[PDB]
RNA sequence: AAGGGCACCACCAGGAGUGGAGCCUGCGGCUUAAUUUGACCAACACGGGAAACCUCACCCGGCCCGGACACGGACAGGAUUGACAGAUUGAUAGCUCUUUCUCGAUUCCGUGGGUGGUGGUGCAUGGCCGUUCUUAGUUGGUGGAGCGAUUUGUCUGGUUAAUUCCGAUAACGAACGAGACUCUGGCAUGCUAACUAGUUACGCGACCCCCGAGCGGUCGGCGUCCCCCAACUUCUUAGAGGGACAAGUGGCGUUCAGCCACCCGAGAUUGAGCAAUAACAGGUCUGUGAUGCCCUUAGAUGUCCGGGGCUGCACGCGCGCUACACUGACUGGCUCAGCGUGUGCCUACCCUACGCCGGCAGGCGCGGGUAACCCGUUGAACCCCAUUCGUGAUGGGGAUCGGGGAUUGCAAUUAUUCCCCAUGAACGAGGAAUUCCCAGUAAGUGCGGGUCAUAAGCUUGCGUUGAUUAAGUCCCUGCCCUUUGUACACACCGCC
């Protein structure tokens, strides 16, 4: 439930009437022109999802681009977001719509502070 | 007007043009005893005056080299054709020209003199 | 340079029409400005002139961001027998009104 | 690569859109009065352009 | 045309502008056109301040540069024609001249 | 260094001999066994490709697709 | 060690402060695949260094030669190049493969040889730059002394900011530095000029008084260079000029250099720039088609593209900003600037009036300005006048954090920035220590430019308000000269 509407209505919710439901930044993002990279990724997920086996999750697809906003039509996909080193698979939950792909592939590993060295004498 | 830039940018472009021309003539007329360049500008046409010790050397065969450099500056800054003239002026008292004496010394040292 | 003939001869005849030619150093320039309709990327003309310099027919002066190629006397006959043009047509700097 | 990726990356603005009009460097340029010159090159040529020191 | 023209003179220095503004108007008086008085616009002062070091290491010395641009406006107005009458420019290098008309 | 992948193999051309993909018989009767690219930029001179499911024009890059 | 002089990068007396809290930024360290790298008074809001791409030099993958030229193989019965589709790929990179079309001498391979490099070397270097050192010092010729290293000149004394000058004088004659110089600011009712600045006068007007003034008052309302159809430069502009010289007086002084007080004067010390010899293994090969040498050069340290990173955090440090409140905060009203910018060769990207929409952040049309014509008479802030508050972590404080809305772009997430509504955290004036500074100065206070497609807590300048303290010293840190002592000379961070 993204804005009170259910997921299935979000599947057939076209871009122009969905931009109202999106926040300001996403609405500006859809208002500006989608490029061929986004469309190619969408086609790849559509092909994989349709060729996905029943009751079974699809195969993984990788991508460098992480500025892709999540569409409800991608819920439940296997996408590989690059972290600068590797492509990290991530589930698309039905609550991740207003989120970037890169928000879930962390670019650094967390810091566990060891003993400081010669510095800060 | 809209096509012509303001006074400030005009003076800036003039200075840039002068500096680029001087630097190019330095890098090109190094051995010909280059001393300095003087540009006289009119809206009808501009005049470029080059100060050098060896005027007979900077002028090519029947003025070939001076024609060459005139065509170079013509095609470079995109003047209208025949709106720029290249005059070579033989300097007086070449011992006083710091640039010319510096170039003669550099030529001497590259020659291998003590 | 995989550059074709259609621009090789065009650049060569431009170089022979007048004793010099002016080129700015930008390999990503889509087009060298003069002969604008010939559709010649700047990289092709730069490397053609560089090859000619390597074979010594032209010498090169480098200012801030430009090339000022000066055709040589050894370039005269080479342009002549590459353009199939008799030794009576000269570049502009050679003869004038005589 | 081919024509579709060798120079496809946009540089219609920004620091990578500009270079020193003399030394082709991208640092310390002076875009005031459309100068488009590196700082060090401006020091080199300021006499030639005519910017002199008074104070 | 009956012509009323505007002439502006500008350069970097003051002496050359002064001698041009003097010799032109003297020639006009000798050539009996009444002359609008010489008008000096406020001086343009292009100020550019830059660190002296080309390295950034040191005591932070900033060098400042000035280009004083001076410009003068003198109008030639005569009952007779002007441009066919006065044609000579007498212009040294370094000073810019631009001649406009009243309609311009 | 020590790249994890092996050094990338550049494509090697098939090194074709004489083309000879058009035949005449009975003292000579022309038979274009290749599709002709219809465009002016391709011209009536060149032939098109004879791929198993489409036809490619070398210059016009038109693809005539048949099901 | 003595003698003498001198400096808010020293002090004295003061002021504002930092260090105490939060935040911004750069170092260090930690962590990482990468957190690129230089720099340790004279590094640490520095590299004009406010990184989404680029930048970028770092990490992770994928392209091409943009390897000239020579020779030899290869070849029009084809050197070789591109490309539809399918996989494959992040990629609609014909990058690779299946598949066949197409270019034709441009190109392929090998051997030499290029070339490129933000690759290494600032301890090979040039250039510039900082520092010694903005103190006053420094050198030649000839002559004197000395075997000579050197010395004299270049100094007893006085005086200066000043080896500045007077003087003595084995020195004489010079030279640079300083001074001088240029700009800057201060007075010029003196000159010149002014429709891209105006002033004054007049006439149109509008409104208040009209009891009655009426040559009453305001107008940033309109006209009088619209060409005969007012004058003038006080204001504004910027040129020529002038003006200050210790000039006069009194006093001190060898009565020389000169110093103090006083008159008249705008000013009786306006600030900057430039700036000597010799140097530092101080910095920059990441400015350069500045460069020696060395490294790499096709699986590229070249170069392109995609993504990440340069922000990453147990902590330390520096330059800053916000603040700790009533000398205040909020709400309203009144009211005054100057610097300087504004539409682009590449280069797309200007400053903006007015009108409408929306509450704000913005958007929608009409213009102006390539500029003393337009923004703009730059209606700035602080300040001033009234309101509420009332000594509380309170209406101070706005860090953290949520939701939403706008602009730039191809892309705003690890939030670009702006805006609305929420949160009011430390902080009650800051240890040991320490920065800066003598008049339009510190401080408050805003505003321009630089970086900018988006932009300033930075910086360069600008203006507004505007002080206390002091006219001295070597006590601390040092600087310069003479004498002195040395076992130092890489020079007391010495030597032993
Ligand atoms: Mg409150």
């Amino acid at each position: 439930t993204y804005r009170g509407v259910d997921l299935d209505q979000l599947l057939d919710m076209s871009y122009e009437q969905l931009m109202q439901l999106y926040s300001a930044r996403q609405r500006r993002r859809l208002n500006r022109g989608l490029r061929r990279k986004q469309h190619s990724l969408l086609k790849r997920l559509r092909k994989a999802k349709k060729e996905a086996p029943p009751m079974e999750k699809p195969e993984v697809v990788k991508t460098h681009l992480r500025d892709m906003i999540i569409l409800p039509e991608m819920v439940g996909s296997m996408v590989g977001v690059y972290n600068g080193k590797t492509f990290n698979q991530v589930e698309i939950k039905p609550e991740m719509i207003g989120h970037y792909l890169g928000e879930f592939s962390i670019t650094y590993k967390p810091v566990k502070h060891g003993r400081p060295g010669i510095g800060a004498t | 007007m809209a096509v012509q830039i303001s006074k400030k940018r005009k003076f800036v472009a003039d200075g840039i043009f002068k500096a680029e021309l001087n630097e190019f003539l330095t890098r090109e007329l190094a051995e010909d005893g280059y001393s300095g360049v003087e540009v006289r500008v009119t809206p009808t046409r501009t005049e470029i005056i080059i100060l050098a010790t060896r005027t007979q050397n900077v002028l090519g065969e029947k003025g070939r080299r001076i024609r060459e450099l005139t065509a170079v500056v013509q095609k470079r800054f995109g003047f209208p054709e025949g709106s720029v003239e290249l005059y070579a002026e033989k300097v007086a008292t070449r011992g006083l020209c710091a640039i010319a004496q510096a170039e003669s010394l550099r030529y001497k040292l590259l020659g291998g003199l003590a | 340079m995989l550059m074709p003939k259609k621009n090789r001869i065009a650049i060569y005849e431009l170089l022979f029409k007048e004793g010099v030619m002016v080129a700015k150093k930008d390999v990503h320039m889509p087009k060298h400005p003069e002969l604008a309709d010939k559709n010649v990327p700047n990289l092709h003309v730069m490397k053609a002139m560089q090859s000619l310099k390597s074979r010594g027919y032209v010498k090169e002066q480098f200012a801030w961001r430009h090339f000022y190629w000066y055709l040589t006397n050894e370039g005269i006959q080479y342009l002549r027998d590459y353009l199939h043009l008799p030794p009576e047509i000269v570049p502009a700097t050679l003869r004038r009104s005589r | 690569g081919h024509q579709q990726l060798y120079w496809s990356h946009p540089r219609k603005f920004g620091q990578g859109s500009r270079s020193c009009r003399v030394c082709s460097n991208r640092h310390g340029l002076i875009r005031k009065y459309g100068l488009n010159m590196c700082r060090q090159c401006f020091r080199q040529y300021a006499k030639d352009i005519g910017f002199i020191k008074l104070d | 045309a009956i012509h009323r023209i505007r002439i502006t003179l500008t350069s970097r220095n003051v002496k050359s502008l002064e001698k041009v503004c003097a010799d032109l108007i003297r020639g006009a008086k000798e050539k009996n056109l009444k002359v609008k008085g010489p008008v000096r616009m406020p001086t343009k002062t292009l100020r550019i301040t830059t660190r002296k070091t080309p390295c950034g290491e040191g005591s932070k010395t900033w060098d400042r540069f000035q280009m004083r641009i001076h410009k003068r406006l003198i109008d030639l107005h005569s009952p007779s024609e002007i441009v066919k009458q006065i044609t000579s420019i007498s212009i040294e290098p370094g000073v810019e001249v631009e001649v406009t008309i009243a309609d311009a | 260094y020590t790249t994890p992948k092996k050094n990338k193999h550049k494509r090697k051309k098939v090194k074709l001999a004489v083309l000879k993909y058009y035949k005449v018989d009975e003292n000579g009767k022309i038979s274009r066994l290749r599709r002709e690219c219809p465009s002016d930029e391709c011209g009536a001179g060149v032939f098109m490709a004879s791929h198993f499911d489409r036809h490619y024009c070398g210059k016009c890059c038109l693809t005539y697709c048949f099901n």
